[PDB]
């Protein structure tokens, strides 16, 4: 259950900054991903942070303006998102990455702290919430 | 009567059961065969104590020590027919206790020298 | 980092088999085993029909199918219905670790 | 005055003593204390009275008492060591409902485990399922499904449990003396404790003592002969427990009512896994039976002993326990290797003053049990097929006393206390253990 | 003779030989060392339990005791010499067997009590 | 002229008793039974012979052979307690039967199996692959799989062995009397173990005993000095052993003809195995050669000693045993720490009336075999590296006697009794052992 | 008029003998030597007040060494066996650099790795991660990852270790005869093993001696009180150890300067592991200092004995050791539990002829660690948080000398003693045991 | 003086004080507990033994023995001027140590077993 909020409308080089509150996952042991859509237009990849806050991706494309946090106890993702510019204007979606134990030789497997592997594909949506510059 | 029997008779009536208390003082890596071993030897190491006490004091096969040696009068506030005759064992245990090793002491080295020193005075 | 090239739509009558390819490269599609597609019903998120070349998530039909050949990827549709209308999206990973989304194809039923 | 000392020897002199005494046995193949060694017994001990006696000794501060209880967890531990360890099986149950007709009183006492076990072979795991009662199932994850469950101690020390072989019969091991030692008895019925007792007699070995394990009632001991008897170490101290030897026994009758399966696994090489099948008929909650009129004249009878030490005008009340953990608030006992964990609040739930029809106490089963001493080892208990019908005699009672109250009346007693040592505080009240000291000076007049 | 040499000699013959018999009387991965341990213990309380015996009877240290126990007739079928000169001890013990523990509670008792009350009278 | 009786003492009498006897070592690297806690022996532990005695024993009655049979099992089991177990091994194993030219008595013999192991990591599954004898194995499931096999005591007690230091050579053991007890021996050379001996001496300690473990032969013992003598607690009890010591020393040439090499792993934390791999040369069966005139003297001897017993100018005739497994039909034996399963059927197939050359029995090899009298063990023998050959003598023989009333004629004789305490039967039957009783007492003059 | 034999008792005469002494505890609960089963014993010496009796008795025929040395062995596995195998972390072990501002000096001597293991379910693998010192670590593969570690003994004999309430305090232990024997102190100051001691009182148990084991400098022993002395088995052999018992006491103040965090996590079922987390603060080379004058002039007192079983104008080196393993070839000790290897190069490398500034020497951390003489087994030694700090005192040396010298000259000496046993060899060396022989003959005059 | 107080000192003045001797002759799955138990068995034997074999000597319950056997002089180089005025009594045993088993046997044969024959045939 992922819920965005933040969502509003900006004026060009203004920062906003988005959250996604979240239920039903132990959000502390699984990655997640922020996606965005601008109008009638695909998705596009934005960014990538691991369980444990250990690595961060960003897409070249949002570089130094989005940068992808989250909060363990908060059971919250965030996006901060800073000098904005009018091609930024998108749905912002809170994705949560599938994942789980890999599975060999009769094991499972966890990685640090009991973590979930990336089973490598997109699993629960939220509604997304509008970011208008 | 068998052990104990005289157990509460007088000093002089158990004289006679002395040898009835005398015959019951005689008769695997996991808790028992090592707990019988501790008890057995024990019993046996008790026993060899007591003997070798009599022999030093030249009992050895006696039932009755005899000695030449006097006790302490402040041992004592009563004649020999209240003590055998109105006293048990247990009670006179009691009543002496303090002085058995001032006894055994006295016992042991008074009649032991006297009478190795005349064995060899009057060995010829 | 570019997006994965895809046909801007693809079309076919009820029942016609269809196939929606993506076109990256060798350091996404014929990199890994990573691949994925996603359908998107106009004006809501989109979910899972393929995940590891070729696998699918449970409520997912045996008609979507596919396949994945050097850098070369693809989607089968058999058996394609009107409820399959939607805007279909390959995925893939990346060296930089990435995530990358292609363009998009439009799914028109006739 | 001019006199002199002998010494006899065999002389009859005690003293107090603490040695070991032996195991000693009438006599299937392997019982946890009537073990494969045990010495035979005297089939004729001779109970010497002692004319002009009179010998004080303890309870409580008995040390017999000790050693019983060093020896029965030792041996405990010896006799079901070689046992399967159930380590194998520390995987998650995935839990659901019994598929049976079950009884209100039975709702939420069963549940239904799947998981993957560990077969024989290094390369195979199969698909297995057993029953489980409540008491010894943990939830593993309310964040995930909230069906999957672990046994209850797989996070600590690993149970062990197997030896379906062994016999469980409280079968009464009698104690003997070593040679230099005797074993002094007291015979006064009416001692309270820790006193001279003028009527004493002296044996070579004790009678048997059953290990009846329990930790509110006292099943199957020694009966008083004439009168219930109350004895304590201090009647003001409520720290300390209260000991009822009964007069009657109280016939208790107990089940766990349900026709039960048995199914097994082969975890390893020989390493055999027993549990619990399906149930034959419906499902229905364990209990035991006490007669109510028989029970009502036991704790009348207390009262009037009670009232021997505590006086007149004063209302005594029977409660049940305070809390605790189940060991301490169920009346805990084993039937013929089943663990019963009963409600006894049945039993304590009225009040007396100075001025058939049974009770049906409801009953728990468990089977994944701590050591009573301890929690660094436990066990499974096995499965039982079949029904189980318990009858046993109540002998006696451990209770507390309510300490502290206004004007000092009114007083209130529930049962309870864990405590091993304190269920041979009857059985071993008459006995003493010395030390022969066949030396002793005589004052007289030969040379 | 060598030990147990006598068994086939007369009850006299064999009288000759009763020191060398009265010598050889006496002598950790493993649960052996427990067996051991425990031949070693009774090898011990079985000679003390006989030498207990003797000496009770006033034959401490001694091989041969002159007594004062009468018996019956009841119990022998034989005259003396051939009970020393022709008999064996083996057979012998056979042969009285049944009369054993009587004799035994006899020479302790009929010897102690008697013995102790002269030791009294000869106080004086 | 009256008599007293006195009492006297060093008396010589014995007494019928049961005590247990030390092990006395005779002249390290630690043998199975010649262990290193074994105190040297005697080096003349000098008999004396006893004048004018007769004295009665009875074999069987023995309580030595029971002593000698529990000691060498706890020794068995002191020794292999610590050896790596084969536990980690139980897995499924894809076995062929690729041989290098094997022969045609041997087709079916061999299996060339392949399987899963681990390393001393935990992370390192490898293929590993040895050779092993048919009769260690069996399909898991051959519908599954024709090539699915495990090892036969994967669903029992766990399989052990390693320790390949250790000798089980029979090295003799000699046994010796506590103080207080005395060993009667028998040096009567016609003499059965039971009844009246009228040659004796005592000694303090027996000869040395080798602890020769066999089924149907007796071998490397003491041979009779004149005559064959046949013993048995009932000699017309047919559900008894027979046994026959024989006066005529026959030797026995046993081998394994094929020069096997020997590989090894390590599966865990210095857990080491050992396994046959490829094998030198071609594929022979396994054999032992007797000769054959020396045979047939040896059983016209033992049928003269049976009509001896039985009836006159009758008829003896001898066959194999009646089935069962290889441990009650082959003559079951060790060398070098190998085990030989031999098929000695073609000793007995002769009658005989009232009126170079040699016989070569064929031999199995086997190697998880399970503890003598025992089901609650397993154990792996390992290989040999290269060609084994043993030569031993037979000293005596195991006969059964069959049954059927027919009319005391055309009686059959087979082997069978491989029951490990009647082999030492034919060590023991000399000697007796008693209790010293120095305490005497009889009549005289004196007071 | 002639002599008769006469038979004392009682005589005052010692016979060699061996036997066993018992362990006399004086004033965390149980250590290797603070063993439970040790009998607390009489603080009140025991002397026969320099009795004149001359008796020669030496080293390295004292079997009491050797009691010690097994005693101290058993005890070692009696308090090592009850504890968590470290089996299951057999692992691969992923290694990279510790990055924690490093002095130069200590690059490469730290790893931080990371690791599977297993956890409370046996269907379950985690990640974990851990420091380890270099020592122990050993790569795997040049192939494969330059990554790839495995523990060093996990090829080998299982390493275990928990128990970290047990210490390893050397505390001493008091040795007791048995009665019929005793222990012969020689208070000779000034001996050798090249004569008789004219000054000896027995005892019946000896002062308390601590278990310190050292590789090469002797620590916490007996000092000498007159005069450096001396002493070897053959001081003429180059193959024997040199003894040197110092009169003057060296203090060594030893550190590990690194502040320790300990971690630990469950292996399995009640199985706890601890290990090195994170280091604080900057990594820092543990070391040990000494003064340059309590060293370097504390060993011309040992060259001017050295002088004395050599020639006069000669020449005496001291150098550094020729190597071998490390548990020779540096000197060793423990503290806190932790295993200390230290190099004695500033101790062992001037040149003494005819005619506040400290000595640091470098050390090192190892934590898989056999027995200095076997390796049929390993321990793990558990890490200490925080910063330890360490004094003692150096009583003797353990020196070697090289194979002879030119000329009588240039002797040259290096760290040595690789033999257990000289732990204690350098303080038994005072006693010797008899047993008391009472009975005797001699001839005089009587009946 | 205490144990072992005139071990060094003349034999003569070292037979003054055999009392002491006699007292020191007398007094868990670990190795401590078994070497326990083989300890107290030790000392129990050897202890029994002793005490046998003055039994044998007829000197059952003395410290100082007398006997029928005379001394032979290859026992001696030596007269008791100077053997019991002029040296130790560890010395002695040292010198004379070849003898001990034919000195223990001549007392054996010629002391009781030769006694109690004669006092046998002196009961009428
Ligand atoms: C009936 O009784 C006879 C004796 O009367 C037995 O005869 C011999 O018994 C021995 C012991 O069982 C046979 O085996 C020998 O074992 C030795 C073991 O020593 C070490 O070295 C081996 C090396 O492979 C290690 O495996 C082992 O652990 C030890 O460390 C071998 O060394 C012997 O081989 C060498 O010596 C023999 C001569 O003795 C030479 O011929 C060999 O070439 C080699 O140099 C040997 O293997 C021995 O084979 C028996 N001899 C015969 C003729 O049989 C019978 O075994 C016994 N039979 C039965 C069934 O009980
Ligand atoms: C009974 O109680 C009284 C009072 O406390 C006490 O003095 C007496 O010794 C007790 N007697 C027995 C046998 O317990
Ligand atoms: C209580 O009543 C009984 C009679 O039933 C009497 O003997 C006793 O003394 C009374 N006790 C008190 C404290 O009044």
């Amino acid at each position: 259950r992922l819920v965005e909020s933040g969502g509003g409308v900006v004026q060009p080089g203004s920062s906003l900054r988005l959250s996604c509150a979240a239920s039903g996952f132990d959000f502390s042991r699984q990655g997640m991903h922020w996606v965005r859509q601008a109008p009638g237009q695909g998705l596009e990849w934005v960014a990538f942070i691991k369980y444990d806050g250990s690595e961060k991706y960003h897409a070249d494309s949002v570089w130094g303006r989005l940068s992808i946090s989250r909060d363990n106890s908060k059971d919250t993702l965030y996006l901060q998102m800073n000098s904005l510019r009018v091609e930024d204007t998108a749905t912002y979606f809170c994705v949560r990455e599938a994942g789980g134990p890999d599975y060999r030789n009769g094991y499972n497997y966890y990685d640090f702290y009991d973590g979930y592997y990336n089973y490598h594909y997109m699993d629960v949506w939220g509604k997304g919430t509008t970011v208008t510059v | 009567l068998g052990f104990l029997g005289a157990a509460g008779s007088t000093m002089g009536a158990a004289s006679m059961t002395l040898t009835v208390q005398a015959r019951n003082l005689l008769s695997k890596d996991t808790h028992w065969g090592i707990k019988q071993l501790q008890a057995r030897v024990l019993a046996v190491e008790h026993y060899l104590r007591d003997q070798q006490l009599l022999g030093i004091w030249g009992c050895s096969g006696k039932l009755i020590c005899c000695t030449n040696v006097p006790w302490n009068s402040s041992w004592s506030n009563r004649n020999l027919s209240e003590i055998w005759d109105n006293m048990t064992w247990l009670q006179w245990d009691k009543e002496i206790s303090n002085y058995t090793q001032i006894i055994y002491g006295l016992l042991e080295e008074s009649q032991n020298q006297q009478e190795k020193n005349e064995q060899d005075l009057l060995a010829l | 980092q570019s997006a994965l090239t895809q046909p801007a739509s693809v079309s076919g009558s009820p029942g016609q088999s269809i196939t929606i390819s993506c076109q990256g490269t060798s350091n996404d599609v014929g990199g890994y085993e990573s691949v994925s597609w996603y359908q998107q019903h106009p004006g809501k998120a989109p979910k899972v029909v393929i995940y590891d070349v070729s696998k699918r998530p449970s409520g997912v039909s045996n008609r979507f199918s596919g396949s994945k050949s050097g850098n070369t990827a693809s989607l089968t549709i058999s058996g394609l219905q009107a409820e399959d209308e939607g805007d279909y999206y390959c995925k893939s990973l990346t060296s930089t670790r990435r995530r990358v989304f292609g363009t998009g194809t439009k799914l028109t039923v006739l | 005055e001019n006199l002199w000392v002998t010494v006899y020897y065999g002389v009859p002199v005690w003293k107090d003593a603490e040695t070991t005494l032996f195991c000693a046995s009438d006599a299937e193949k392997h019982n946890v204390w009537a073990t494969h060694a045990c010495v035979p017994t005297d089939p004729n001990p001779q109970e010497i009275h002692l004319e002009n006696v009179t010998e004080e000794f303890n309870m409580w501060k008995n040390n017999m008492v000790e050693q019983m209880h060093e020896d029965i967890i030792s041996l405990w531990d010896q006799s079901l060591k070689p046992c399967v360890k159930l380590t194998p099986l520390c995987v998650t149950l995935n839990c659901t409902n019994v598929t049976n007709n079950i009884t209100d009183d039975m709702r939420g006492e069963l549940k239904n485990c799947s998981f993957n076990a560990t077969t024989e072979l290094r390369n195979k795991r199969v698909k297995r399922y057993s029953l489980f009662y409540r008491l010894d199932i943990v939830q593993i994850d309310s964040n995930r499904t909230k069906s999957h469950y672990r046994l209850i101690n797989c996070n600590t020390s690993a149970i062990t449990q197997a030896c379906p072989k062994v016999s469980f019969e409280p079968i009464p091991i009698h104690y003997c003396a070593p040679a230099g030692f005797a074993i002094l008895k007291c015979k006064d019925k009416k001692f309270n404790g820790t006193g001279p007792c003028p009527s004493v007699s002296t044996v070579q070995c004790t009678h048997g003592i059953k290990p009846v394990v329990s930790t509110q009632l006292l099943l199957n001991g020694s009966l008083a002969e004439e009168e219930v008897i109350i004895r304590s170490e201090n009647i003001t101290n409520n720290a300390k427990n209260i000991l009822v030897q009964l007069n009657t026994p109280v016939q208790i009758n107990c089940t766990r009512p349900n026709n039960n399966t048995v199914k097994s696994i082969r975890i390893g090489p020989g390493q055999a896994f027993y549990y619990t099948g399906d149930i034959i008929g419906d499902i229905r909650q364990a209990h035991c039976n006490v007669s109510k009129a028989t029970w009502n004249e036991t704790l009348g009878k207390v009262v009037k002993q009670l009232r021997k030490h505590f006086g007149n005008n004063t209302i005594i009340r029977f409660a049940q326990s305070s809390g605790g953990d189940l060991e301490v608030t169920t009346h805990s006992f084993n039937c013929g290797g089943e663990f019963f964990y009963c409600n006894t609040s049945g039993l304590f739930n009225s009040t007396w003053i100075s001025n058939n029809d049974s009770i049906t106490l409801p009953c728990r089963i468990k089977q994944i049990i701590n050591m009573w001493q301890r929690i660094g080892q436990a066990m499974y208990a096995p499965p039982i097929q079949g029904v189980i019908r318990c009858v046993s005699n109540i002998t006696g009672l451990i209770l507390t006393r309510d300490g502290g109250s206004t004007n000092s009346t009114t007083e209130t007693f529930r049962p309870g206390g864990g405590d091993m040592r304190d269920n041979w505080r009857s059985e071993l009240y008459k006995y003493k253990v010395v030390k022969i000291e066949p030396l002793g000076v005589a004052p007289t007049r030969c040379k």
